[PDB]
């Protein structure tokens, strides 16, 4: 039947990636393999995301076959460095890695279902900056909320320029970056579910990502977004919510606006959580020059510190979810945070900022940023 | 704990 | 009250004794000296207690959350650290970070318990490795309590440390100081407290066991640990350890030797699909094999160095893997009778048809085979 | 799953 021979290390690099993106029906359970030519494809599909390798093997013998994906991933993953002979005979797996050889049970190829086409391509952009921007993104999504609109990512499509967005009512994060596009008129505004899509980011690297949402009227319209490059491809299918307007939450001035280094503020926040109140809350008192964090009550413990700021504007307090905050700050990706005020109880924006008065002060235009909900002082 | 001023949303 | 002033590392480190060696019972007491700052936490198991050098501006003592100092101390800087009793609070400061941390009545805070006598001395590494060598073997539960210890017997400047949990037996002999040549003891201790006791760091060169000395070893139902200005005790079980000696063969009918790595690799390979692995011992390579048709079967044919005749014989791939990692030499000797008996693994440094004579060790993992399908 | 030949034990 299907015979073929390939180095582990590739082998196993394909069958990871459609375990991580897979990651019911009993035969879901199955990765199918198939050879054709001088080519190797391995596919796993659970309906709601497909995913699916090809590399280069030697093929002996041309065909199919449908063994268990976990399985096999644990024994990839496991194998020396050395060639892997496969070969199917009757209804098992033979594979053969050196001195080591593996006989797995089959399942029958008619089982398993067919994987969605992928749309035409919409645009591509570096690897690099899809997995950057969305690990950026992604942070602010309601994961694991039971209000679906919450665990999407939404992207703007714009010509030469996407737009990425998620929120879990807390923290928004959005982030703007220029692709490759097939078109200068390509427009569509989509919804993505996050953990799927961070997942692909991750693994996502290689050199170029390809998104496959379309093109012209019909952009969208497939209910499927495509991912591929580096001889993987995936689909995930699109939310059919509607995410809320934002733009109108980003304001063209600020009362006050603080500047600080990032890496210092978060473990300046860590440290002083240690006595929060089940870690609802930080405070921060801004002054000119500098800014007390404070945490915690009398009851547990108390802990305040104080740390340089670039101020301007009148004195400030204002609270924050400590991990939220955090949060925003990993994300910014960059040596200094400045917060951007309107002030009472309206949310802060965090942006990024490099290493090198009364107001109202100009907001500065990023890339990217994170607007972040104040909580009420206790 | 204020949500965001998202109209609908909160 | 007290008042002091040290270094972080010093302090996390004093700290960190009493925090992985364990209401009022979630306090650490912190007591100022002449001889410096003492940390001691109190369980009714384990004591544990910490001396470090200190500036004590005003003698004292404070009783404040144990978690919650452990947690700030590991956190901090590495810089001094200034604490300040100002009435039922404990202010501590370090760098521009202050902490305002509420304390409790150092009156209700428990004895920490006095050690036994000493008993010996051991180098820090050895107990480290010979401790965790042999934990490995102990059982984990309290419905068989005879089992969830570690056997300390010590006769003059030998001591003999074993466990079991029915399925592996492991024993580790080493030559210590002792109080004196004709002192004799067997104790029991529980070996999770001990394991955790013997890599939570104690620092320095030394490690002292105090359990007593001549009639009155273990009559205080205390194992005393210390070193390095740290001390602690630990309550000692009741039961009886089985009398282990008589398991250990003086003979084999086969013997193999073979690569401790590549077993450990090849173990972990065909067990992805198991249970037991199954081994077929012959001149010059044994087979090892794992798994049933219905869910997939793996092999493997290993470089064996093998006196006698053909055996098969399986194992429990975990407890073989654990006595396999227990051994800490490159190489590993297999005891061999039958396949429904006890096989006897040694560490090994890199004639005829037999019986093998054993060859002493310092260590030995004994480990039951499992009955083939 | 026999167990060493403790005695008493098993």
């Amino acid at each position: 039947d299907l015979t073929f021979r390939l180095l582990r290390e590739s082998f196993a690099d394909a069958v990871s990636w459609v375990a991580k993106n897979l990651p019911a029906v009993p035969v879901l359970s199955g990765v199918l393999l198939t050879g054709s030519d001088n080519g190797l494809t391995i596919s796993g599909f659970d309906y709601e995301v497909s995913a699916e390798a090809q590399v280069g093997a030697e093929i002996v013998s041309p065909g199919s076959v449908l063994v268990s994906g976990r399985l096999l991933s644990d024994i990839t993953r496991a194998l020396p460095n050395k060639p892997v002979d496969v070969h199917v005979e009757g209804n098992r797996v033979a594979l053969t890695c050196g001195n080591a050889r593996f006989s797995l049970p089959t399942m029958p190829v008619e089982d398993y279902p067919t994987l969605p086409t992928l749309p035409e391509e919409t645009g591509l952009l570096p690897a690099e900056l899809f997995a950057e921007a969305i690990s950026q993104v992604a942070i602010a999504a309601g994961r694991d909320d039971t209000l679906p609109m919450l665990t999407g990512i939404r992207v703007e499509i714009l010509g030469e320029t996407v737009v990425l967005a998620a929120t879990d009512r807390f923290r928004l994060a959005v982030r703007e970056l220029k692709w490759s596009a097939s078109s200068p008129d390509i427009e569509a505004a989509v919804l993505v579910p996050a953990k799927t899509l961070a997942e692909a980011a991750k693994a996502g690297g290689g050199s170029d990502v390809r998104l496959s949402l379309g093109t012209g009227p019909g952009v969208g319209k497939d209910g499927l977004l495509g991912i591929s490059g580096n001889g993987k491809r995936s689909t995930t299918r699109l939310l059919d919510a509607e995410f809320p307007k934002f733009r109108q939450l980003l304001p063209t001035e600020h009362t006050a606006v603080a500047t600080m280094d990032v890496a210092e503020l978060i473990e300046a926040i860590k440290l002083v959580a240690l006595v929060a109140d089940r870690g609802a809350q930080v405070r921060m008192e801004f002054a000119d020059g500098s800014v007390r964090l404070s945490a915690g009550a009398d009851d547990v413990g108390r802990a305040e510190e104080d740390l340089v700021v670039d101020y301007a504007g009148e004195p400030l307090t204002i609270a924050f979810n400590p991990t939220y905050l955090t949060d925003g700050l990993s994300s910014l990706r960059s040596e200094r945070v400045s917060f951007g005020f309107t002030t009472a109880g309206k949310p802060a924006l965090l942006r990024p900022v490099s290493g090198d008065g009364n107001g109202p002060f100009p907001a500065v235009s990023t890339d990217y940023v994170y607007l972040l909900m104040p909580v009420r002082l206790p | 704990v204020p949500t965001l001023p998202l109209v609908p949303x909160g």
